[PDB]
């Protein structure tokens, strides 16, 4: 931001934004799958109780 | 949150992210649903009794010694010897410094201990 | 002014196991309790380091210089006083001199016309026998870099059989910046390198922009007939390797481990 | 209104809803740069009496001086000016580690070949740039001085080379190259040619063949403590205040304080745990500091159904009640708008940490 | 590599890398979901036994 001019800075910023978006999406999907597994475990635990 | 992890609190990065659609709402909705599901799981697992029961001071359980698992009175909390042993058996700021917060559980440990003690008292 | 010495004991070089020493700080930044992994030029763990003798017994060979060099000297009264670097060492390439005065170190990147065996001349005749400055080389026509800095004495006196002084230097050449790291240790040993671990403090990364492939040390030295303290230096060659380091809350590098050694 | 905006509806239902984050705004700026130093000799570099050839390009090192590129750019005495890693408008305030100046003379047609990642006569055999370049190329027409009717053919250049050279690899050898099976014997022979040739530079020559004085200003960053900067504006080192700061080009925002960290005499730019930049030592003065980003969090609106009432409560989670600007602090955060009571009821709106809200007379 | 110059072949290689990474990520996610299904079936079979 402090090195480049405005019109050429967006070209660089787009790569970072796409990479971080992909990383966040992967993390969210992994968390969803793990949450489903924990949901199954919790249901089994409640039935056992 | 997205705008802080993805963008370092700058107008240019936020205005560039604004044109990618409603991804942030989807991610936030998914995470909030996950947290609510965790709270529901805890409540469904433990909140199985209508009323909190109280074990009698008399320990004449036919010779069955129950001192290990019953709640410990001479302790700051009500956790038993086994419970405290398990608790003892089983950097944070850095993640929060980039917009990754860790919410506190709805039911604190003392409430779970009370629920467990009530369940044991009712069973015995 | 330089007399080719012949009072030398014909001793083949010895081999020693460079156990763990030779780890330096690769970055100027600070860490605390971090298991950071890095990939840079280092001295491989458990290598064959070459052992010489410098005291009759007089070993003054010229050694190749590639991928830096690790010079570890244990000595009494510090007979070693300087080093030379370059490719031709005959006033045909820019030559580096790091001769260390008892007052201060002088760094000369100049065109030097050395002798065939440029041993450091008699010390008690410089300005004593109506003489002058150096002359291990003939003339210094063109100087490209001149510098003066604090010296490295570190117990320049004494004659003992268990001298504590042991000085380590590592010299690296990247992007025309002659990087020098060094450290002194008071170890009560005789010959072997200690079964210990220590860091290395950077001194100065002065720019050179020169081509270096040869290496020869300078030790203070009538040419035939001398009385000098015991000294012994080891030369090791660096390689590009990956390590995993472990700092401490004080900031010192307290441990390090190799990554291309045995599978564990 | 925030909840209605974020939910895209005019009606809401009883519960707690997350809303936009909050963060403390900065107040002042700190631009402490290194100490006073002499002026850089850029004029000496460009106003040089003589310029060498491309195969013998000069190598000048610039460090430990004050530079002012505003005069360099604003002057009309430069034919073309192309920066490949920075922008001239915001170049002045940057801080550098070291600068390299390379000056020579090029034929007008081939100057375009000096750009990185190009193939040509002067981009394969004599001079080259890397694609990871950050410096700036400045060229100026000098037909009035260099060009001579008698023939200034001392400007020599490599026609061809055995193999292409790596970036920033000067070559001075004049060995006769062999372009055939026969060995190259003697000064001259079949397929044996002198690899150097002299241009044609006369004042009568037109554009394309006019000589041009060309200088390249490369520079390295993130290698050492800064040496070259511009305007200083040494302000202060205020502490415990949410401010902007710029120490050696490391722009940032947060609060500062004196730290007890053990820095060796060559230590700065802490990296305590994560990739984030930790405490740093300021220039012009040797005192260790610290950096901590300003207080922040995410608000939550706690409301009953809009069919019932319009009064709500606000929970600032993760921030102490002291530094927020019927306050009641809980483990979750600073909750305002509701009065704590000693009584205990069922949980209607789950607040957290064993606390729940409700709407009662 | 053999059709273009090295300074301008980075774009095509980058596009290829993005495509292959996307395909690999999709395959991994599908495998994870099907593995969760197989885990549910295995738990049911273990209970029946
Ligand atoms: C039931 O078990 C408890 C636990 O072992 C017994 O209490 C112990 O008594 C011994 C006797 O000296 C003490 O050394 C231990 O410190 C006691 N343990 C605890 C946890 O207090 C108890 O005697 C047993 N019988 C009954 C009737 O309670
Ligand atoms: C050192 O050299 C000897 C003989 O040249 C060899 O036996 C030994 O394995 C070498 N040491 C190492 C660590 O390779
Ligand atoms: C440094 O050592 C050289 C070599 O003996 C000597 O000629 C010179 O006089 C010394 N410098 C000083 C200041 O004594
Ligand atoms: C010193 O430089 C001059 C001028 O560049 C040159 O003529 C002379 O040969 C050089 N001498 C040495 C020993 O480098
Ligand atoms: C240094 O000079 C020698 C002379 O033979 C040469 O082989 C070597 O490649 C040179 N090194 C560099 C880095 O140019
Ligand atoms: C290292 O740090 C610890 C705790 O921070 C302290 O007790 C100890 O004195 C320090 N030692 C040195 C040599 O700095
Ligand atoms: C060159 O010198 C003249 C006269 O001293 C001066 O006005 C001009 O600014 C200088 N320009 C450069 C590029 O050095
Ligand atoms: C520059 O150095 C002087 C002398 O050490 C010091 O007094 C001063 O505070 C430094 N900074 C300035 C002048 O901005
Ligand atoms: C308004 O509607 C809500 C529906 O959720 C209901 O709970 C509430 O009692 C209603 N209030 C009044 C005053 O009708
Ligand atoms: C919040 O402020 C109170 C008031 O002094 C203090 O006791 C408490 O430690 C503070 N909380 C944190 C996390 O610093
Ligand atoms: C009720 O709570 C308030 C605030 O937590 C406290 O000051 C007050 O003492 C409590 N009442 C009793 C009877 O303890």
């Amino acid at each position: 931001l402090s090195r480049l001019d405005p019109p050429e800075a967006e070209v660089q910023i787009d790569r970072l934004i796409t990479g971080r978006l992909q990383s966040l999406q992967t993390y969210v999907t992994q968390q969803l799958i793990r949450a489903a597994e924990i949901r199954a475990s919790a249901n089994l635990a409640a039935t056992k109780m | 949150d997205c705008t802080m992890y993805i963008c370092g609190d700058s107008t240019e990065c936020s205005n560039l992210l604004l044109q990618y659609g409603s991804f942030c709402t989807q991610l936030n909705r998914a995470l909030t649903g996950i947290a609510v599901e965790q709270d529901k799981n805890t409540q469904e697992v433990f909140a199985q009794v209508k009323q909190i029961y109280k074990t009698p001071p008399i320990k004449d359980f036919g010779g069955f010694n129950f001192s290990q698992i019953l709640p410990d009175p001479s302790k700051p909390s009500k956790r038993s010897f086994i419970e405290d042993l398990l608790f003892n058996k089983v950097l944070i700021c850095a993640q929060k410094f980039n917009g990754l917060t860790v919410l506190p559980p709805l039911l604190t440990d003392e409430m779970i201990a009370q629920y467990t003690s009530a369940l044991l008292a009712g069973t015995i | 002014q330089c007399v080719n010495l012949r009072t030398r004991t014909q001793l083949p070089p010895a081999y020693t196991n460079s156990f763990t020493r030779g780890v330096y700080y690769p970055d100027k930044v600070f860490r605390s309790s971090v298991l950071h992994s890095t990939q840079d030029l280092f001295l491989p763990f458990f290598s064959n380091v070459t052992w010489f003798h410098a005291i009759k017994r007089f070993d003054n060979p010229v050694l190749p210089f590639n991928d830096g060099v690790y010079f570890a000297s244990t000595e009494k009264s510090n007979i070693i006083r300087g080093w030379i670097f370059g490719t031709t060492l005959d006033s045909k390439t820019q030559s580096l001199l790091i001769v260390n005065n008892a007052t201060n170190v002088v760094i000369k990147v100049c065109e030097f016309q050395f002798c065939n065996d440029p041993f450091l001349g008699v010390y008690y005749h410089k300005n004593n026998k109506s003489w002058m400055e150096s002359g291990v080389y003939s003339s210094a026509n063109n100087c490209t870099f001149e510098y003066v800095s604090q010296p490295f004495l570190m117990d320049l006196e004494g004659k003992q059989g268990n001298f504590k002084n042991l000085r380590e230097f590592v010299f690296k050449n990247i992007d025309g910046y002659f990087k020098i790291y060094s450290k002194h240790t008071p170890i009560n040993l005789v010959r072997d390198l200690p079964q210990g671990f220590s860091a290395l403090e950077p001194l100065v990364d002065l720019p050179i922009g020169i081509n270096i492939t040869r290496f020869q040390t300078l030790l203070a030295l009538s040419s035939s007939g001398w009385t000098a303290g015991a000294a012994a230096y080891y030369v090791g060659y660096l390689q590009p390797r990956t390590f995993l380091l472990k700092y401490n809350e004080n900031g010192t590098i307290t441990d390090a481990v190799d990554c291309a050694l045995d599978p564990l | 209104s925030e909840t209605k905006c974020t939910l895209k509806s005019f009606t809401v239902e009883k519960g707690i809803y997350q809303t936009s984050n909050f963060r403390v705004q900065p107040t002042e700026s700190i631009v402490r740069f290194p100490n006073i130093t002499n002026l850089c000799p850029f004029g000496e570099v460009f106003n040089a009496t003589r310029f060498a050839s491309v195969y013998a390009w000069n190598r000048k090192r610039i460090s430990n001086c004050v530079a002012d590129y505003s005069v360099l750019y604003n002057s009309a005495s430069f034919s073309t000016f192309k920066c490949y890693g920075v922008s001239p408008t915001k170049l002045n305030d940057l801080c550098f580690t070291n600068v390299y100046a390379d000056s020579f003379v090029i034929r007008g047609d081939e100057v375009r070949q000096i750009a990185p990642g190009q193939t040509g006569k002067i981009a394969d055999y004599n001079y080259k740039l890397p694609d990871d370049f950050t410096g700036c190329v400045i060229a100026w027409n000098s037909n009035n001085l260099d060009s001579k009717v008698g023939g200034n053919y001392n400007y020599r250049y490599r026609l061809f080379r055995k193999s292409n050279l790596k970036p920033f690899e000067r070559d001075i050898s004049t060995e006769i190259y062999q372009a055939g099976s026969k060995p190259c014997n003697g000064v001259e022979g079949f397929n044996c040619y002198f690899p150097l040739q002299s241009y044609g530079f006369q004042p009568t020559n037109g554009v394309g063949y006019q000589p041009y004085r060309v200088v390249v200003l490369s520079f390295e960053l993130l290698h050492a403590p800064a040496t070259v900067c511009g305007p200083k504006k040494s302000t202060n080192l205020v502490k415990n205040k949410c401010v902007n700061f710029n120490f050696n080009g490391l722009t940032g925002t947060g609060v500062l304080t004196e730290s007890n960290k053990k820095f060796l005499p060559f230590q700065q730019f802490g990296r305590d745990i994560a990739d984030t930049t930790d405490a740093v030592r300021d220039p012009q003065t040797l005192e260790i500091l610290d950096i901590t980003p300003c207080s922040f969090g995410g608000v939550s609106v706690i409301t009953p159904g809009t069919n019932t009432s319009n009064q709500v409560a606000v929970l600032y989670q993760g921030v102490n009640c002291t530094e927020v600007p019927n306050v009641f602090q809980t483990r979750a955060g600073c909750l305002i708008g509701a009065e704590h009571v000693n009584n205990s009821y069922e949980c209607d709106i789950p607040i957290g940490a064993g606390i729940c809200a409700s709407y009662q007379t």
